[PDB]
RNA sequence: GGAACUCUAACAAGACUGCCAGUGCAAACUGUGAGGAAGGUGGGGAUGUCAAAUCAUCACGGCCCUUACGCCUUGGGCUACACACGUGCUACAAUGGCCGGUACAGAGAGCAGCCACUGGGUGACCAGGAGCGAAUCUAUAAAGCCGGUCACAGUUCGGAUCGGAGUCUGCAACUCGACUCCGUGAAGCUGGAAUCGCUAGUAAUCGGAUAUCAGCCAUGAUCCGGUGAA
RNA sequence: GGAACCUUACCAAGGCUUAAAUGCAGACUGCGAUUUGGAAACAGAUCUCAGUUUACAAGGUGCUGCAU
């Protein structure tokens, strides 16, 4: 979580944004091995925490919690059935 | 009869007992006698010799025999003689596929040392 | 790499054509120990990193179908 | 009134019934179960769930 | 301190229309399999067929049925229905022992009126031994 | 007349020879006890829901109102967290 | 082509021991009748010391390093293995296995995709190619039923181990992925004191779905549906 | 509640010091493809919001949940 390895992952992020025509044309392929889409964590976007990702509201399970508790995401109900 | 080298099928049903040859199972068992031309659900005790030598004709078409086993042997013995992971983990005698070497390795290890 | 083409380093291959197109020279060095064995490796002398350290392996012929690093154990028990 | 949706079972309502002056359509409920404590106390979960409400 | 009880009422079955065979059923039962449970006792039935019909059977789930039961080791009267019950698990469960070929093979103790007798003489034996309670 | 089953899962609407969902009375109810349960003594019924002994129940409860009569209330527990079904937990030491 | 039903989702009724019997100044229990229901209908969210877990979700008082205990990479380790305790799955068999016929679902997901259909291949899968950003289109349940076999043992039960040949993802499958396929049949024939869960759609058993998503260890976790006890 | 790289915080070896990201402070203007050394990071050329000095911060999944 710390500041040099959540930009690490931005720093992947916009490096894996050319060669997107390049990887679309098991050979002819010298890369950085970073322009890969095999390398690109989710990380909760607010924190960078890694073990535990929603792929709807983008944030880690604790974050989801104090804002569903405290009133932040619309729609989130305490759910019972 | 001895289709195999030794083997006797001994009144059990035509698969059942063929499967009993080493080198030679289920699958292959079934092809050989659906391409060979003899019923699966009838014995072994009542088959005519025509269709005993029909069947060995077939059976002889797979590598199934002790030929096999060594076959196999000198691949491991290749394998090993060579310095390869697996060939050190046949020779020390742990799993080789990946499994972890902790516990529930008692059928690779052996009983407590 | 699984019979859809054979899955060579391209700085490996390119650094042992050379080599094996001179003859008979030093070891070659590499890092890369996910290449597979080529008939081009034949009778040729590796240094391949392990894991602090480069072991030598020395292609015969019977290799060919191994990778580069089946060899080169990476853990030293006892 | 082609569908139109949100996430209140009583302000697309009002929506709907402004837009039929100027059919229930099952609800979308998603359910979340989210581990309570930040530390291991595992046997402790929440669940969270999302209504998606639409209409025409 | 349970307060209650309701005894969990039952329903009859097709065949000999008999509440009696439910609970039978009820008591073979397997990991919940009641249709394979039911085609296993009419199997064994029909075996029972060579000697008459379920009432041979019914007749000797009486000579399984205790009077007195030790639970100092002091000896009482088990109840006017735990009677079946203590029965049939007592059938069904030495009947499992016998080294037949199939469960409605092994089954066929009921004409054995044979390992189901024995266990209500051992009971009756434990119970008049401790008679001065 | 018409009836409505409603037993766990299936439904079952009774329009009062047997027939169901153009089949026969035994295509659908092959086991004894599947024939039975129409403990009663032109009928479609139109079944759909959960399982054979579902189905028998709910035609039987729409053949009863039809005229037993009583619905039964039982329904599939639901699964509780940190357990391994709804009513069973799991295994624990040193205690 | 229809507005009666199922259904969906909004509003209402219905359970208040209220009705009828006995006890009691009173609350209140013990039974019956009506009813879909009973006596909090059932199940959940609610939760009024141990200097207990986390300075590794996050923030922060104090101390320490800043040619660095800071930072970008390649390779490796987190999978190491003589032994142990805990949590699980499967089998130890014929109310069972196998080849066949025949049915019955629910919830949830789908352009970070679901695939109808056709052609190649035993198979995983590949190529072509509709429908669908969702009561519209796709994703084909098992147990169960009927018929034949096996007729009892390390077996036509069992599934570990190992060799060879392939498919998918990814730059990369040896350390360390999954699946298919042809070989093979190790320990296991109800487990010692001791200990665990469960009072009704419960236990037991069978199948399906979701979450992390390039693939995956998934037998873990969260749910749903079927059969169903003492 | 997804360890082949990535996650990764650990180890061995190659490359960095006001920093691999973010604010600032004072100048000098209007992203891409090609080529060499390489295991990459990074260095040296063509070419057409970005690039470079000086003093500033910065940073740590570092230690104590018996300061919070």
């Amino acid at each position: 979580a710390k500041e040099s390895m959540k930009a690490r992952e931005v720093k992947r992020e916009k490096t894996v944004a050319k060669y997107a025509e390049k990887r679309k044309a098991e050979g002819l392929q010298r890369l950085p091995k970073n322009a890969s889409p095999v390398r690109l964590h989710n990380r909760c976007k607010l924190t960078g925490r890694p073990r535990g990702y929603i792929r709807q509201f983008g944030i880690s399970r604790v974050t989801f919690r104090e804002m569903a508790n405290n009133g932040l995401i619309p729609g989130v109900k305490k759910a019972s059935w | 009869a001895r289709i195999a080298g030794i083997n006797i099928p001994d009144h059990k049903h035509a698969v059942i007992a063929l499967t009993s040859i080493y080198g030679v199972g289920k699958t292959r068992s079934k092809a050989i006698l659906a391409a060979a031309g003899i019923a699966e659900d009838v014995k072994i005790s009542e088959l005519s010799e025509g269709q005993i030598d029909t069947l060995r004709d077939e059976v002889a078409k797979f590598v199934v025999e002790g030929d096999l086993r060594r076959e196999i042997s000198m691949s491991i013995k290749r394998l090993m003689d060579l310095g390869c992971y697996r060939g050190l983990r046949h020779r020390r005698g742990l799993p080789v596929r990946g499994q972890r070497t902790k516990t529930n390795a008692r059928t690779r290890k052996g009983p407590r040392k | 790499s699984l019979k859809k083409g054979p899955f060579v380093h391209y700085k490996l291959d390119k650094k042992v054509q050379e080599n094996v197109e001179s003859g008979k020279n030093s070891v070659v060095k590499t890092w890369s120990r996910a290449s597979m064995i080529t008939p081009d490796f034949v009778g040729q002398t590796i240094a391949v990193h392990n894991g602090r350290q480069f072991v030598p392996v020395y292609v015969t012929e019977n290799m060919v179908g191994h990778k580069l690093g089946e060899f080169s154990p990476t853990r030293s028990f006892r | 009134r082609i569908k139109l949706k949100s996430y209140d079972h009583m302000l697309v309502d009002k929506s709907a019934e402004k837009i039929v002056k100027t059919i229930p359509l099952p609800t979308h409920k998603k359910l979340f179960t989210v581990l309570r404590s930040p530390h291991v106390n595992k046997k402790a979960r929440e669940q969270f769930e999302v209504m998606s409400y639409k209409r025409l | 301190r349970k307060r209650a009880a309701k005894k969990r009422p039952l329903l009859p079955d097709p065949r000999f229309n008999d509440q009696l065979v439910t609970r039978f059923v009820n008591n073979l039962m397997w990991d919940g399999k009641k249709s394979t449970a039911f085609k296993v006792f009419y199997d064994a039935i029909d075996i029972i067929e060579t000697k008459t019909s379920l009432e041979i059977w019914k007749d000797a789930l009486t000579n399984v049925m205790p009077h007195v039961e030790v639970r100092f080791q002091i000896p009482m009267q088990i109840r006017p229905d735990r009677k079946i019950s203590m029965a049939m698990k007592w059938l069904i469960l030495y009947a499992r022992r016998r080294n037949e070929k199939s469960m409605a093979q092994r089954l066929a103790s009921e004409c054995l009126a044979g390992a189901a007798v024995k266990k209500r003489m051992d009971t009756h034996k434990m119970a008049e031994a401790n008679k001065a309670f | 007349i018409h009836k409505i089953g409603r037993r766990k899962t299936a439904v079952a609407r009774v329009y009062v020879n047997i027939t169901v969902n153009k089949k026969e009375f035994a295509t659908y109810f092959p086991t004894a006890t599947l024939q039975y349960k129409v403990l009663q003594p032109d009928v479609k019924v139109n079944v759909y829901g959960g399982g054979t002994t579902g189905q028998a129940e709910a035609v039987r409860m729409a053949l009863a109102r039809v005229m037993l009569l009583t619905r039964d209330p039982r329904m599939v527990e639901r699964k509780k967290f940190g357990q391994k079904k709804a009513r069973k937990r799991f295994q624990f030491s040193k205690r």
